[PDB]
């Protein structure tokens, strides 16, 4: 089975009305959930 | 698409105006609403699937030059930045195959709209637009061309990424007409018939100009005045943010690239109020972002408003000099300094006095002055940059609260200043109107890892290399042996301990009157700098420093007395023997 693109919670399905921050900005680490970023990728071809 | 210079060029042109009538006809009745194929599945129960889950842990990884064929990724989608997406143009040929493709008829895509190719076999905004009007349940009268233009902009851009970013998960199942139309109606179901509103919508629309904690993305680096600001889109509409120097610099540096997501508690709608609508937004309008309230989000996360408006506590070490003000620090109060009554001069500037300097100049005296209770604090994390929070006009119920050795989480404690003189790691928190204090427990060791209580400086220390006092400051008690007030500046007050071990104090403030010789002085908050080697170490009297002939403090008296003693049993030849010493303690003459 493939990703039911219908029941997939999209990056844009906003919520009308309702570690999660990342220390220093001048950070130049090298990994995880802040690393790349779908969309930013595309831009940097 | 066929090259029938005619016919195919007509078959269409006919199917169109034939349609133009359909849309036109709608304009004759009250179209009852009719939700799309998406707003109905997502609106149903059915276990949904996070973007993250779908992908299954992995993160946005580029195509692979080649291998993109291994999954098949339109070299065409692979060709769309966040600024051309408004165009793109599907190649109906690439998506339908000769048959019906050849017939002007067109294509009836998801929901029922008719996507009718352009003379030259294309599909775009004004093209998908008409196709949404040709859709059931939609009321052409409710959506501008601009509207679908924009909403068309992001939908491709998103799908574009998704296939390019996770070439395996969404390989070649996202970008195409069936979706851009299956979804264009969604946004319509969402926004028009159900009224749900994007964040920047309620925001810009002033129906919730809250402008609190948003998760926006960068859609373009505005080039105007060589790098103006940037465009921030929340998936539904975009805005140019007003940036601060710490941030902007990041754009330049290539720190903040396009497509990246930001989290931001700051949020300010600078420029124009009145209350508009996302598309008809006044050019004279920016969405202020502040580098100390903002940070990069998880690739997935989700655009728009976040959950809690409770400021995220970020390390105090960071924060920019001129980086906008902070909303939350999880500090651990180092020291607490003497309340000051700063009277605001007339020609400008101010004057700082003490609980006592006031009384004097309080009778010696329309006034105009504000108390200032400063205190040195450091982040509960690690390193520790020991900042100097400045609470102004402090509330009486405050002193009994904020207390050295204790862990507190201060809010909106910002303005963040200082930078002059030397170096640069000189931030400067300042309590603000909305600022608040929240006390939090500390693990014995962790505190004993950042907090070193207020001891009493034993002079013999000022001479040991390894000596490094907490917050380069110290409290003392000693016998004044001579006060020098050279003309110009730099008064001096040499002290001494029972052992006739000397030390010196250069004053920045004014000589506290009762400070003449023979006076056992008790000092608090003396600024310490490395003094070994020094025939007689120097301590500097700051503005925080204090001098009392008879300290109210307990342990001080405990000492001022305890010493006033051991000295007596030597007074039979002290203050003299003492002077005799410092006398030559200014020797090493040439010859």
């Amino acid at each position: 089975q493939p990703v039911d693109l219908g029941l997939l919670e999209e990056d844009d399905e906003f919520e009308e009305f309702p570690h999660v921050w990342e220390d220093n900005w001048d950070d130049d680490n090298v990994e995880d959930d802040f690393s790349n970023q779908l969309r930013a990728e595309l831009e940097k071809h | 698409f066929p090259q029938f210079n005619k016919d195919l060029m007509s078959s269409l042109q006919n199917a169109r105006d034939l349609q133009d009538i359909r849309i036109k006809n709608k304009e004759r009745h009250h179209l009852c609403p009719q939700p799309g194929s998406l707003y109905l599945t997502k609106s149903s129960t059915l276990p949904r699937i996070s973007l993250q889950a779908a992908v299954g842990d992995s993160v946005p990884s580029a195509c692979s030059p080649k291998q993109l064929y291994m999954y098949g990724v339109s070299k065409a989608c692979i060709s769309v930045n966040s600024k051309n997406a408004e165009y793109f143009q599907f190649a109906i040929e690439d998506h339908f195959g000769k048959e019906a493709l050849c017939a002007g008829k067109g294509f009836r895509l998801a929901d029922g709209g008719w996507l009718i190719p352009s003379d030259d076999g294309k599909a775009g905004k004004e093209e998908f637009y008409r196709a949404l009007c040709d859709t059931p349940g939609v009321d052409p009268k409710l959506i501008s061309s601009v509207w679908v233009s924009n909403h068309y902009r992001w939908i491709v851009w998103k799908l574009a990424a998704m296939e390019f970013a996770f070439p395996k998960e969404f390989a070649n199942r996202c970008l195409n007409p069936e979706r851009v139309l299956l979804q264009l109606k969604y946004r319509y179901d969402v926004e028009i018939d159900n009224s749900s509103r994007s964040a920047l919508k309620k925001i810009l629309e002033r129906d919730d100009t809250a402008a609190k904690t948003l998760v926006l993305c960068v859609s373009d680096i505005i080039s105007l005045s060589k790098v103006d600001t940037i465009e921030l889109t929340d998936g539904w509409y975009a805005v140019k943010a007003q940036l601060d120097p710490p941030l902007l610099a990041l754009v330049k540096s290539g720190r903040l690239t396009v497509g990246q997501k930001i989290i931001t508690q700051g949020a300010e709608l600078v420029g124009s109020p009145d209350a508009c609508a996302p598309l008809e937004a006044p050019d004279s309008l920016r969405l202020k972002i502040s580098a100390n309230s903002t940070r990069p989000a998880r690739w997935h996360s989700k655009l728009g408003f976040f959950h809690d408006p409770r400021p995220f506590p970020l390390p105090l070490s960071s924060l920019f000099s001129d980086g906008g003000n902070v909303g939350c620090v999880d500090v651990i109060v180092q020291r607490v300094y003497p309340l000051q009554w700063v009277e605001k001069t007339v020609s400008g500037s101010y004057i700082f006095r003490n609980e006592r300097e006031e009384e004097k100049e309080a009778l010696r005296f329309s006034r105009d002055v504000s108390t200032v209770w400063k205190l040195r604090v450091t982040s509960y994390k690690k390193r520790e940059k020991s900042a100097l929070l400045s609470i102004w006009r402090p509330s009486s119920d405050l002193p009994s609260l904020l207390t050295e050795g204790q862990r507190y989480r201060i809010y909106h404690l910002s303005v963040s200043k200082s930078k002059n003189k030397f170096e640069w790691p000189s931030i400067q928190l300042t309590a603000t109107k909305r600022t608040q204090y929240q006390q939090l427990p500390v693990s014995s060791e962790t505190l004993l890892q950042l907090y070193q209580p207020r001891e009493l400086l034993p002079f013999s220390k000022l001479s040991d290399p390894a000596f490094q006092p907490p917050c380069s400051e110290v409290d003392v008690v000693g016998v004044v042996v001579s006060v020098v007030k050279p003309i110009g500046l730099a008064p001096l007050v040499y002290l001494s301990d029972e052992c006739l071990h000397l030390l010196v104090v250069k004053f920045g403030i004014d000589l506290n009157e009762d400070i003449k010789p023979r006076v056992l002085i008790a000092a608090s908050n003396l600024q310490w700098r490395p003094e070994s080697t020094s025939r007689v170490p120097t301590l500097f009297a700051g503005n925080f420093s204090v001098f009392s002939a008879s300290p109210k403090e307990a342990h001080f008296q405990e000492r001022v007395t305890n010493m006033k003693h051991a000295i007596e049993n030597i007074d039979t030849f002290y203050k003299e023997a003492e002077k005799k010493l410092i006398q030559v303690l200014k020797g090493d003459s040439p010859k």
